[PDB]
């Protein structure tokens, strides 16, 4: 068939279209998933932040 | 081509920012909006349009099986 | 405000002029106008031949041409054309 | 600045105001339900001293109306993408081909194209055979010493067609 | 940050800059540790066409990583392990510049105390 | 190698036919889109190889021929080089402007 | 082929008859044709208009040229070839001039001054110097492959 | 050359004795004949010039001059019709000998071995186009150009006469080679500074500078086609072409006495540009461009550069062919609609549907679009005079920027945007206009092509 | 062929790939692809044109000359002299215009060769070429536009009579 | 930012065609559920806008703030920066708002339209080019740099949070 | 309530808030009736050279050929050399030329000395 | 790009989204029917209609024909000499 306007209504809708539409988005959120467990954890950088350098003194002759 | 004309006052109208605006200014005591131009606007597969975080996650509805399955693997 | 009678019949002269001319643009005779992936992939085929006879044979008698950051030999492998292990990598630990 | 008259009126200008200030307030005020409140609050606030008979009272709060417009105007109105300065005006003018042309086609293309060319032979001849009479009589007789108005009336004497007819209808459709 | 804050909050002798590192000197008390890892074979290294920037410590990591990048190319996510172990040397690295840094800024600080309590 | 270069020549050479083939046509490509779509569908997938190539070995080259005023102590050719952005930012091009071929054809439809 | 007569020499004087015929010559209001006056800068006796005349004229008024904003017998103002849209825009500005230029400079100022407050004020990390191994890398720089070594080494902490 | 002399004298009377409606096909064969005849001249062998007995010399400063000019013959003449084309017989035999005759002196002063006979045949070039565009001046003061005209070029070009008598009584004959051979240095005295000035200023009002520039417009505004053509692009290339001659010699002066016409050159380079960018009457633009475009080869020519001489020949051909192309373009458009203003002629777009594409094609070439040869010029004379004075580089970008702005502006001024609805008089395109367009740039894009003829002799 | 005399080329070193993968190899299906495809025709073009020009031949030579004496050896009008000189003259700077031509070829290919390492193996051919291009500095350089060839030698006195005396001074 | 933007440019004028070529964000509302295919083209592209922790638009982006932040840097530039991050994320939200969210607002006679093959050939390439291909180019590339990789605290996450804000 | 929306070359004071109009006088609004029938007029004379079927020139303005005329030729008659005249002319003539003269002065001057001395980075500065 | 366009269906559509209109009767609407006549509505709401049935059909009609419609049917001549809706 054609597709055709209308007055005033919600328009007609293919469920083709839509049926793209929401697998479209669902790999999305899929790939966000598949990428936010699987493998990292990248938005945490992989390394323990060291702290000032050590807080320890006896570091290759410091002044007693 | 045939268009059926969606005739008038069926709106019966309801709705609910015309609703208010209609009992505020009745209120200020007016009553003369234009009126109910806009009820096709405001309702129908209308009236709960999604709202913020639906919109920007409409995609979790299936994809959070999908990632059931690939624990499964 | 408001035309005047006389102002409305030239509109509605215009309105039948009108008529007639956009009727006359209509137009469909039956006769409007009048009359008085092989290829695709020899289209691809053919210019990569030409430009291939031309990228050896002059391009390469000409001596300062076409040229090359080399491939990147490395310290645990051999060579294709020579033929030898380079002295591997050293030490390993603290991993 | 008009062509029925010189003077527009108090009234013309009053309602220019109106919908100049009704559509800044289309632009300003989006999602169209506090507009329509707006809309209302606006009408009013005309309707609250409509009653006046005065004439210097009405063009003075008219002026302390311009200034409160201008007072809070917006920058890009939502002006019509078919309106002079919006999205299209003359969009659509890569074919607005006009009209007196097409007599300059060689005659295999008028060989292509027959009973539309020979319609347009017609016409042509309509032109010019009621050009002279009715035409050069009414620009004789009707036209004072002094014009005076952008507007001539039709040939409602007898006949045949109003004058000036050409190029007022024999517009291209705007339409490519 | 942090430092920065302190540092333009503070005077300019105690909290001291970058881009003129060497303020106190070299094995200024040093208990004979140094060993300068050297684990680059620079010829080797300059043959195998690295970049400069690159030639640092922690190469032979990266030399590696691009040795099994090279040897398994279709291989899109196969070489991770040895790219880890380049991370994590740069990484102990970043703790060594940190270390030099805060070394010198408790230089100063006590020496500065020391110079304050003996003048 | 002449592989990579031949690629990398075809990939600029593929582009060149259309406009010749209009000024030497004389009659009407009704389907122009579609010749023209499947032109860069085909520089597209000779330019996902070498790219492909690139990685795979290193192996940069320059090329350089057609010479023209050797006049002082320089010269000028055409010299052009594929190289890691002058490949890696090929495919993104033709992509990219292969869908927005597509977009043109749907936006571009009554004109 | 054009009447000599109708062209213009001379400046406006005298007041009542080169006037006048000045005033039927080029079709305006009578007493507000202006000369400049007679300033000797050429300008004959050719008039003065309010300058802008482009984005006024909305199109809505319906004259006969399309883009011009020109009805054939005008005055066509000296300097039409500066104000024709596309050229020039004299829209009525939606706030002001003085308002628009002030806080302009004014920001540009502003910005370039904290410019010159970040040129002042960098910021670093606690960072020191890389550990290049052949003397802060001799032979990557300028080389010498045979000359000149400067020792000077790298101790860890 | 004397077996191209001899066509150029023998192609006249044909023109005489031939029937009617018939002059003018024999006209264009026997000119293309020649043309192809002098383009086999090419063969300047690199070491020297090519000689021929006492009068004839070729280096690359005049072969591309001379191939040119005899390329402009049939341009000149095909273009020269259809406003004289109903006028007598006579009268126009009279014109088209004229022509001939006028290129004649041309060739001679294209291949002058002396510079007495380059005088001499100097003003044989000034005399015919006087006549040509005082007969057919096409408009109310033509009177009043031709007048401007002869008494510049004279009372510019006349101490030049006696500066080379003073050179020939001081140094024997004024052969170029002797003159190449027997040169020494004149020193910083103000006999030098007087001959300098006498000889170079003769130059000077001939390009023209921007101190009398307002010798070009009108002369441009006032003449035919083939006299506009032939008035710019061979008389002002010609000019430049004497003083790339006669600047081997004196040496030491110019770098004193070169100061003042480089900075006028340079300011009036910027103001002429200016006044390009706001004036009507569309044939003119053209005209202050050409003074833009002179300026800027006056700048290359004193810098004394080999690179400043060879992007100055070559902008010299590239501006010599966009400039007869954009004068013809102005021809058609005032054959459509009889008026030489420009806000008249509007829109064009749909109406001559692929003139457009002439009219951008040529305002693309005097853009410097950078293939072209235009470009080539412009870069390098930007390069030569960058190393003579290293902040003069913004006088020739502002140059650039407005050059192109002007250019453009010309171009979708009068021919982008509405039809003026009221002309009813253009017609479609004629073949013999389209077919001057192809006579103008395919050969412009086959020298683009292979651009190693045109440069100078510091190749 | 050419003359690697003049163009001198380094030793090929080709490393072998080694997979440890099982894909196994595309890119090894699509060069072999390559060279059954493209290379036989056009080698079998090229073996027919070779023989189709083996028929006959021709043959163009190199324009060898003799050797005019010098300038300084003709006197101050001598033009049957000064031209010889300066035509031999104008040549020689021709063919040096090329030598500085091909050094920086040179120069081009040690770079692009190299790769990353800028600092190594291209400090002979940079310096070399530095080394002729002060020489051209020095000799053809600051003399302007209407050479002939006097100028040239006015240079060079100007040049050795004042570097003569400043090592006189300073010696 | 070039597969990004060609995929935005597109969907956006898509959208534009497919209501009568108005252009404008007053009177275009609520078009969620009017086909949602273009329609959620463009909330894709938009949360690929910001780097939502972590797809294809995420890499470069937060890869550079990061190599700003430890570096040795302006004391302005970071900050500003920093700021128009956030700018970024709020006028994409505008257009997400504006969009689709409302209440719908436009002429009747409407023709939404999406019966074509070409359309959604293009859209659903792109996607798939902004789903895929740029994780595929970010991945195989030799590092011809020394990644930083050794971040602190809210120097590593923070124009993610500033985003979130 | 506002800064009344100040005038400029740039500012075009609308047609509404003049505020010096709004007293229209009996004998303006006579003007503007005279204005209206000036350009009625003037139309009407455009009309009947216009909708000639006939005529296949062009409308042949007047106007225009009036103000060319007025622009480009008709400048050098009239003038007088006035003051104001000769300080304009002056003051761009003479004032830029002289400048970037001057600026070519130090330029040579410096470059010239420079290379006098020799501590210039000519090491290589092959294409003069 | 080209909807199908009729005079009765734009007449129709006119004639609907007047009836919607509050203050005017349903009952007393005609084709022929004058605003400012022997209707009696303000011509202060005859310039809301104007402004609404710009808005509906997507182009501003001018201030000077903002003023000498006060009809139906002069409504629809005005609509289709801007959108040209003859066959
Ligand atoms: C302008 C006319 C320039 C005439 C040619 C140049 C010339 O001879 O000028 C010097 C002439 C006269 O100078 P002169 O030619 O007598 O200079 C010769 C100088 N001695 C005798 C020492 C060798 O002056 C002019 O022409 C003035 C102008
Ligand atoms: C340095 C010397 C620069 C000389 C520039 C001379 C420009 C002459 C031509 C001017 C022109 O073409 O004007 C037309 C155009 C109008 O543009 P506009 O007013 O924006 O109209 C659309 C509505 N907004 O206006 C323009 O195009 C304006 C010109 C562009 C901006 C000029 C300054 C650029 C550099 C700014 C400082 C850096
Ligand atoms: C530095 C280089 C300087 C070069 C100077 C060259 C000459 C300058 C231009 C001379 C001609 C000027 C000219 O065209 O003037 C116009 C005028 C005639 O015009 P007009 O008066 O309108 O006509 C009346 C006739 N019906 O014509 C005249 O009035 C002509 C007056 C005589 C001019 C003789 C040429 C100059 C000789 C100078 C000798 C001292």
């Amino acid at each position: 068939a054609h597709i055709e306007p209308r007055y005033r209504q919600f328009p007609q809708l293919t469920r083709s279209q839509v049926i793209q539409a929401e697998f479209f988005s669902a790999t999305m959120w899929f790939w966000i998933l598949w990428r936010f467990w699987h493998d990292s954890d990248a938005v945490l950088g992989h390394f323990p932040y060291p702290d000032p350098s050590q807080w320890t003194d006896e570091e290759l002759g410091i002044p007693p | 081509s045939k268009m059926e004309l969606p005739d008038y006052k069926q709106w019966k109208i309801e709705g609910t920012p015309l609703e208010t605006v209609q009992e505020k200014l009745a209120a200020r005591g007016l009553r003369d909006p234009w009126g109910r131009n806009e009820a096709w606007r405001y309702m129908g597969g209308f009236a709960n349009n999604v709202s913020f975080v639906g919109a920007l996650l409409k995609g979790f509805k299936w994809g959070f099986a999908a990632f059931v399955v690939a624990v499964g693997a | 405000s408001g035309y005047t009678p006389d102002e409305k019949l030239r509109l509605q002269q215009l309105r039948e002029l009108r008529r007639r001319w956009l009727k006359d643009q209509e137009l469909s005779p039956r006769e409007p106008v009048l009359p008085p992936s092989i290829f695709a992939f020899t289209h691809v085929l053919i210019p990569v031949w030409i430009i291939h006879y031309y990228l050896k044979y002059h391009v390469t008698t000409k001596p300062y041409t076409i040229v090359e950051k080399k491939p990147r030999i490395f310290p645990g492998d051999t060579i294709l054309e020579t033929g030898e292990v380079i002295p591997p990598m050293k030490e390993f630990p603290d991993q | 600045f008009l062509p029925s008259a010189a003077y527009l009126t108090h009234q013309q200008k009053v309602l220019q105001l109106y919908k100049r200030a009704l559509r800044h307030l289309e632009s300003r005020c989006v999602h169209r339900d506090k507009y329509r409140y707006f809309a209302c609050l606006l009408r009013a606030r005309f309707d609250e001293h409509k009653n006046e008979k005065d004439m210097v009272k009405a063009t003075q709060l008219l002026r302390e109306a311009e200034k409160e417009f201008w007072h809070g105007q917006h920058p890009q109105p939502y002006i019509f993408p078919e309106s002079p300065g919006g999205t299209s005006y003359e969009r659509y003018e890569c074919y607005k081909v006009p009209e007196w042309c097409l007599d300059d086609w060689h005659p295999s293309e008028k060989a292509m194209y027959p009973d539309y060319f020979a319609k347009r032979e017609q016409w042509k001849k309509l032109r010019r055979e009621s050009w002279e009479r009715e035409v050069k009589q009414l620009q004789e007789e009707t036209p004072v010493g002094g014009p005076r108005t952008e507007a001539l009336p039709p040939a409602r004497k007898q006949g045949d067609l109003p004058p000036l007819w050409w190029h007022i209808v024999t517009r291209p459709r705007e339409r490519p | 940050g942090a430092h920065l804050a302190r540092r333009y909050l503070g005077d300019a002798s105690v909290e001291p800059e970058p881009l003129r590192m060497p303020t106190f000197p070299p094995d200024y008390g040093f208990p004979e540790r140094k060993e300068r890892e050297m684990v680059a074979t620079q010829q080797e290294m300059n043959d195998a066409q690295l970049v400069l920037q690159q030639r640092d410590y922690c190469a032979h990591y990266l030399i590696r990583f691009l040795k099994c990048k090279r040897d398994s190319f279709p291989n899109f996510l196969a070489c991770k392990h040895e790219q880890h172990d380049w991370d994590y040397c740069e990484h102990l690295d970043y703790v060594k510049r940190m270390k030099e840094f805060e070394r010198e800024r408790r230089l100063l600080q006590r020496k500065k105390r020391r110079e304050q309590r003996e003048a | 190698m002449n592989l990579f270069s031949s690629l990398t020549l075809v990939t600029l050479i593929l582009l060149t036919m259309p406009i010749a083939a209009i000024n030497f046509n004389t009659h009407k490509f009704t389907n122009y889109p579609l010749y023209v779509k499947t032109t860069i569908s085909c520089a597209f997938i000779t330019s996902m190889i070498p790219t492909m190539m690139f990685i795979h070995t290193g192996q940069e080259m320059i090329i350089s021929n057609w010479h023209w005023l050797t006049i002082q102590t320089l010269k000028l050719s055409l010299s052009f080089k594929m190289d890691f952005f002058s490949m890696m930012f090929v495919p993104v091009a033709l992509f990219v402007t292969w869908s927005i071929m597509e977009f043109s054809m749907w936006y571009m439809h009554s004109d | 082929s054009h009447i000599t007569k109708d062209m213009l020499p001379g400046p406006y004087p005298k007041t009542p008859e080169e006037r006048a015929a000045a005033a039927k010559k080029y079709n305006m209001r009578v007493e507000d044709y202006e000369p400049y006056p007679d300033d000797g800068m050429g300008y004959g006796d050719y008039p003065k208009l309010p300058d802008r005349s482009q984005q006024e004229r909305d199109p809505w008024y319906d004259w006969d040229h399309p883009d011009l904003r020109l009805n054939w017998g005008e005055p066509m103002h000296w300097d039409l070839d500066m104000y024709i849209r596309n050229r020039v825009d004299t829209s009525p500005t939606p706030v002001n001039w003085n308002l628009m230029c002030k806080h302009l400079f004014g920001f540009v100022a502003f910005m370039l001054f904290m410019f010159w407050v970040g040129e002042t004020y960098p910021t670093y990390q606690p960072v020191g110097p890389k550990q290049y191994p052949y003397n802060n890398l001799y032979l990557e720089r300028g080389g010498d492959p045979n000359k000149e070594p400067e020792p000077v080494v790298h101790y860890e902490i | 050359m004397l077996k191209y002399i001899i066509p150029t004298m023998m192609l006249m009377p044909l023109t005489w004795l031939s029937k009617n409606s018939m002059i003018w096909i024999n006209t264009t064969l026997h000119s293309l004949l020649i043309s192809l005849t002098s383009l086999l001249l090419l063969n300047q062998f690199g070491d020297n010039s090519l000689n021929f007995s006492l009068t004839f010399f070729s280096d690359s400063l005049s072969t591309p001059l001379l191939i040119l000019t005899m390329w402009l013959l049939p341009l000149m003449l095909m273009a020269s019709q259809h406003h004289l084309s109903k006028e007598n017989l006579a009268r126009k035999k009279l014109f088209i000998s004229m022509l001939i005759l006028l290129q004649l002196f041309l060739i001679m002063t294209f291949t002058a071995t002396e510079l007495i006979f380059f005088y001499i045949m100097f003003e044989a070039t000034l005399v015919p186009t006087l006549i040509i565009i005082t007969r057919w001046g096409n408009q109310t003061e033509r009177l009043n150009a031709g007048l401007y005209f002869l008494f510049y070029t004279l009372a510019g070009s006349l101490p030049l006469l006696v500066a080379l008598i003073y050179i020939q009584n001081t140094m024997g004959s004024l052969n170029f080679l002797i003159l190449q051979y027997w040169v020494q240095p004149m020193p910083n005295s103000w006999s030098n500074t007087f001959m300098w000035l006498a000889c170079m200023m003769a130059f000077m009002v001939k390009m023209p500078l921007y101190g009398l520039h307002l010798w070009l417009p009108k002369a441009h505004v006032e003449a035919p086609i083939a006299g506009s053509m032939v008035l710019a692009a061979i008389l002002l290339k010609l000019g430049g072409y004497g003083m790339m001659r006669i600047t081997l010699l004196l040496n030491p002066i110019t770098d004193f006495m070169a100061y003042p016409f480089i900075m006028l050159s340079l300011w009036g380079m910027i103001m002429t540009s200016s006044i390009c960018l706001r004036q009507t009457d569309l044939k003119s633009l053209i005209a202050y461009s050409s003074v833009s475009h002179m300026a800027l080869v006056i700048v290359a020519i004193l810098i004394q550069t080999p690179w400043s001489y060879m992007g100055a020949t070559a902008l010299m051909i590239a501006h010599g062919l966009t400039s007869s192309m954009l004068f013809c373009l102005a021809n058609s458009n005032y054959e459509r609609v009889h008026s030489r203003t420009m806000i008249l002629a509007r829109g064009l777009q749909t109406l001559l549907p692929l003139m457009a594409a002439w009219w951008l094609l040529a305002s693309l070439t005097n853009l410097a679009l950078p293939p072209s040869i235009n470009l080539i010029g412009e870069l390098f004379v930007v390069m030569s005079t960058f190393s003579w004075s290293n902040i003069t580089i913004i006088l020739m970008g502002l140059n650039m920027v407005i050059t192109a702005l002007y250019s453009l502006y010309m171009l979708i001024t009068t021919q982008r945007g509405k039809h003026t609805h009221h002309i009813n008089n253009i017609l479609p395109s004629f073949t013999r206009e389209n077919a001057l367009m192809s006579l103008h740039m395919l050969p412009l894009l086959l020298l683009s092509l292979n651009p190693k003829i045109i440069l100078g002799p510091l190749y | 062929s050419w003359d690697k005399d003049v163009y001198p080329e380094p030793p090929r070193r080709t490393p072998a790939p080694s997979p440890q993968t099982s894909l196994p190899n595309p890119i090894t299906y699509l060069t072999k692809a390559f060279d059954l495809l493209v290379d036989r025709p056009v080698t079998l073009v090229r073996e027919f044109i070779e023989r189709q020009h083996a028929k006959n031949k021709y043959y163009y030579y190199h324009r060898e000359f003799r050797r005019v004496p010098d300038i300084t050896e003709c006197h101050e009008k001598d033009v049957l002299c000064m031209f010889e000189a300066e035509m031999q003259w104008k040549r020689d700077y021709k063919v040096d215009q090329e030598i500085v031509n091909i050094i920086q070829e040179r120069l081009k290919a040690c770079q692009q060769r190299e790769g990353e390492s800028h600092r190594q193996n291209c400090a002979k051919e940079l310096q070399q070429f530095t080394q002729v291009v002060k020489a051209y500095q020095d000799r053809y350089h600051d003399l302007g536009a209407h050479y002939s060839a006097r100028k040239c030698l006015a240079k060079q006195k100007q040049r050795m009579l004042a570097e003569r005396k400043a090592t006189k001074e300073a010696a | 930012h070039a597969f990004f933007k060609a995929m935005l440019f597109m969907c956006s004028g898509s959208i534009i065609h497919s209501l009568n070529d108005e252009q404008d964000i007053r009177k275009m509302g609520g078009l969620f559920k009017a086909m949602p295919f273009t329609t959620t083209a463009l909330i894709i592209g938009s949360l690929a806008l910001t780097g939502m922790p972590f797809l294809t638009g995420f890499y470069s982006k937060d890869l550079i703030i990061e190599s700003a932040n430890t570096s040795y840097t302006n004391a302005w530039a970071l900050l500003m920066t920093l700021v128009a991050t956030s700018f970024t994320a709020i006028y994409s939200t505008r257009i997400i708002f504006f969009a689709l969210l409302g209440q719908p607002r436009f002429p009747t006679l409407i023709n939404i339209n999406e019966n074509n093959p070409f359309l959604i050939n293009s859209i659903k390439r792109l996607l798939i080019g902004s789903l895929f291909a740029g994780f595929i180019i970010s991945n195989n590339i030799p590092p011809m740099t020394i990644p930083q990789m050794t971040m602190p605290h809210y120097l590593k996450m923070t124009a993610l949070t500033v985003t979130i804000l | 309530s506002f800064p009344k929306y100040e005038p400029s070359r740039l500012a075009s004071l609308p047609t509404t808030l003049d505020p010096a109009e709004y007293d229209i006088s009996s004998e303006t609004r006579k003007a503007q009736a005279e204005r209206l029938a000036i350009r009625s007029r003037l139309k009407r004379e455009y009309q009947l050279q216009y909708n000639d079927p006939s005529r296949r020139g062009v409308v042949e303005d007047p106007a225009l050929i009036r103000w060319t005329c007025a622009r480009s030729a008709n400048v050098y008659p009239n003038f007088r050399p006035n003051t104001k005249t000769s300080l304009l002319g002056a003051l761009f003539g003479i004032g830029p030329l002289i400048f970037w003269y001057y600026v070519f002065k130090t330029d040579r001057d410096r470059k010239e000395k420079l290379i006098q001395e020799g501590k210039l980075d000519r090491t290589f500065n092959i294409s003069y | 790009d080209a909807p199908p366009l009729t005079l009765e269906g734009i007449k129709d559509r006119v004639l609907y989204v007047l009836k919607l209109y509050d203050k005017i009767d349903p009952e007393k609407l005609s084709v022929n029917s004058h605003f400012m006549k022997d209707l009696g509505l303000d011509s202060l709401d005859q310039v809301e209609i104007i402004m609404a049935m710009e808005d509906e059909f997507g182009f501003e009609i001018p201030d000077i024909d903002a003023e000498k419609l006060m009809c139906p049917q002069e409504i629809v001549d005005y609509i289709a000499d801007k959108k040209d809706v003859y066959e």
